[PDB]
């Protein structure tokens, strides 16, 4: 160890970071009167219904 | 004039010349609102600032 021969010094690193996300939100609050469409084998009834709505300029 | 006139009825219009009052108090609001947005962001970023020796071929 007369020299630096044996003198060492070193460092290293390695860091990662990952990350994910999503969201999906849908909301809904109408009334609207719908008329029977068919009626199923079970007894269920198909309900088809549309409302028009001209406010103004559309 | 020698038609015939209940009594204890409310004298409500019958013919022609019978004349009505009417209380107009109309009252009419319609609204309609709509939006829409979307947004994408990316950005990619690699650098070495240091290449080893056996790495600087690539
Ligand atoms: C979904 C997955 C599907 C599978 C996909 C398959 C892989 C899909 C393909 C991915 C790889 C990209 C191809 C890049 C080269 C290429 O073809 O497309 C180029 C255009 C880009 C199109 C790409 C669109 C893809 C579209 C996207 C498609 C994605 C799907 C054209 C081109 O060629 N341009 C070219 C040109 O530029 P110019 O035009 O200006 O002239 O010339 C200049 C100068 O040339 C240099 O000169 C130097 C001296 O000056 C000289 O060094 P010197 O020693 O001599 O001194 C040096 O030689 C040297 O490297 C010396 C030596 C280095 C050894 C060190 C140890 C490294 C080990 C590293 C190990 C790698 C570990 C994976 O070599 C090599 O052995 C290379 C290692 C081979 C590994 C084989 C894999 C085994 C499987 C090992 C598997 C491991 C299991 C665990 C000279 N280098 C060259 O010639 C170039 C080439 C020589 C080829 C001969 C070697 C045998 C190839 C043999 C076969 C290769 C076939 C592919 O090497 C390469 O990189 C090749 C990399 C292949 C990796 C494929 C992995 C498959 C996984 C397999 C998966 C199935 C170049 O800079 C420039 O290339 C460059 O810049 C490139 C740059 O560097 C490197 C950046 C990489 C970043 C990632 C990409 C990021 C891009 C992302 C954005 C799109
Ligand atoms: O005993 C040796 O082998 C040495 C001692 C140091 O001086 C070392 O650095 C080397 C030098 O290179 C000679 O010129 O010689």
């Amino acid at each position: 160890f007369g020299n630096s021969r044996a003198d060492m010094e070193a460092s290293g690193g390695n860091s990662f970071n990952g990350k994910g996300g999503a969201n999906a939100s849908n909301t809904f609050s109408g009334t609207l009167t719908v008329t029977v469409d068919q009626v199923l084998a079970n007894g269920n009834l198909h309900v088809v219904g549309e409302k028009q709505i001209a406010i103004n300029q559309g | 004039n020698y038609g015939y006139q209940p009594l204890f009825e409310d004298r409500r219009p019958r013919n022609i010349g019978d004349t009505l009052t009417i209380v107009l108090q109309e009252n009419v609001s319609a609204s309609k609102s709509s939006s829409a947005n979307a947004s994408r962001d990316g950005k990619t970023s690699f650098g070495f600032d240091t290449v080893p020796r056996y790495l600087q071929g690539l």
